[PDB]
């Protein structure tokens, strides 16, 4: 949880910045304003709540399989 | 899990893949039925294959359990319809929707791994006599899938 | 000269400008540029079958407006 905690995170802002990723592939729901997003070293983003649970049992990015601890 | 499963169902309706359909059998969202069309120009061409899908309570943090109910001849799929495929076990990712899973399974049909077989006898034929493999696979397709 | 569509792993569809003579490796490279997934983790599917590196789009009879599906590298066992 510590390691996971240290991975970069930020709250989504639809207006300020348009990102190529608009949705969380874990819950299959859109990113919405103020939600906490977690960004893995491969630069793929997810809802923190969603990918944090995945990272508890797995070390890899859901999208590219990249090691998240690297 | 339930909200995600409904999301899967919506994805399928809006943007269906050409060789696959799936959905809840009953009103139970955790038990689905699926169909895969045998790919063209293969021993499975013309075939229609039915499958069953059971989502675990922790989906999608764990893979769906997927099995053929239509008999099929293949090194990686046994007489019980069990499919031995890595994305269904340790290589699972939540990015894989049931649609992407069924497509993956469809693609396994013509891309078997005879070197790590579920059914050794079938793998042996595949490696030693390919025409014989293709002939039997077509026979099973004609008998069971048509 | 032609366009094809790729259903990606990120929950959307992208359009690529390609040619019949383009290799599958070349297409995977473009996908990596857009989606940030390395080619070795990419498995492209068209008409129910995997597309193999070393072949071209024309080898698979992939015509204009075709839809390819991107899934993750897999192996039977
Ligand atoms: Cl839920
Ligand atoms: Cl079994
Ligand atoms: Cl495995
Ligand atoms: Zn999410
Ligand atoms: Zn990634």
């Amino acid at each position: 949880k510590a390691d996971i905690e240290q991975l970069p995170s930020y709250r989504f802002n639809p207006n300020n910045h348009q990102s190529e990723q608009t949705l969380c592939v874990v819950c299959m729901c859109d990113f919405e304003s103020r939600q906490l997003l977690r960004v893995l070293p491969c630069n793929h983003e997810f809802h923190a709540k969603c990918v944090d649970k995945w990272l508890k049992a797995n070390r890899t990015c859901p999208i590219c399989r990249a090691d998240a601890s690297e | 899990a339930l909200k995600r499963i409904h999301k899967e169902l919506n994805d399928l309706a809006r943007d269906p893949p050409a060789q696959c359909r799936a959905g809840p059998v009953g009103d139970d969202m955790f038990h689905w039925q699926a169909t895969i069309m045998g790919p063209n120009d293969s021993p499975y061409q013309g075939g229609v294959f039915f499958l069953t899908i059971h989502f675990p309570t922790d989906y999608p943090f764990k893979p769906p359990k997927v099995a053929f109910t239509t008999r099929i001849y293949h090194p990686n799929i046994n007489s019980n319809g069990s499919i031995k495929l890595d994305i269904l076990r340790s290589q699972w990712s939540p990015a894989l929707t049931i649609s992407k899973v069924l497509l993956s399974i469809c693609s396994l049909l013509c891309d078997p791994n005879p070197d790590d077989p579920l059914v050794p006898e079938i793998a042996r034929i595949y490696k030693t006599d390919r025409e014989k493999y293709n002939r039997i696979a077509r026979e099973w397709t004609q008998k069971y899938a048509m | 000269s032609m366009q094809i569509f790729v259903k990606t792993l990120t929950g959307k569809t992208i359009t690529l400008e390609v040619e019949p003579s383009d290799t599958i490796e070349n297409v995977k490279a473009k996908i990596q540029d857009k989606e940030g997934i390395p080619p070795d983790q990419q498995r492209l599917i068209f008409a129910g079958k995997q597309l193999e590196d070393g072949r071209t789009l024309s080898d698979y009879n992939i015509q204009k407006e075709s839809t390819l599906h991107l899934v993750l590298r897999l192996r039977g066992g």
